[PDB]
């Protein structure tokens, strides 16, 4: 799709058996959700890092549906104010900023 | 990084 | 135009009389940046929230050059770890998301 930014670039995701919603953010390096209770091994990893660091869950090439693309890429799990797909995500589904 | 918004 | 995502979205912007570097960051919904001097009239505005609030100045219909397009729009001029473009100032520009 073409997804103009007159209001927050919200999109349905399939993760984990489940239907979420996320931000498309493209100020994010890496991919947050949280509720979501993913299958197999993971890392901690620490992200944030203003005020102190925020400890996740990292998962690897998680399958993941995007607005309809199943794309596969790392998605941390833990308490986030928005679940947020960011740029590692969107590089898989072949999304760029145009203008 | 990760940047969002809010007033 | 198209940027890819693979890197952090970042351009040249000219404002204020000065060329300073930005992020294009579609999770953001307004424009703030630091270390310029816009002249006229402002009012403070208080943006984030979590953990308090930080006082911006919002200079409003300011003329910018964002990449090359020359648009007008709100510009919050307060400390920031990344000079960020935000949604506000992406639709001036005519900026989408594709995929």
């Amino acid at each position: 799709p073409q997804i103009t930014l007159w209001q927050r670039p919200i999109v349905t995701i399939k993760i984990g058996g489940q239907l979420k919603e996320a931000l498309l953010n493209t100020g994010a390096d890496d991919t947050v959700l949280e509720e979501v209770n993913l299958p197999g091994r993971w890392k901690p990893k620490l992200i944030g890092g203003i005020g102190g660091f925020v400890k996740v869950r990292q998962y690897d090439q998680v399958p993941i549906e995007i607005c309809g693309h199943k794309v596969i890429g790392t998605v941390l799990v833990g308490p986030t104010p928005t679940n947020v797909i960011g740029r590692n995500l969107m590089t898989q589904i072949g999304c760029t900023l145009n203008f | 990084r990760v940047l969002f918004e809010a007033m």
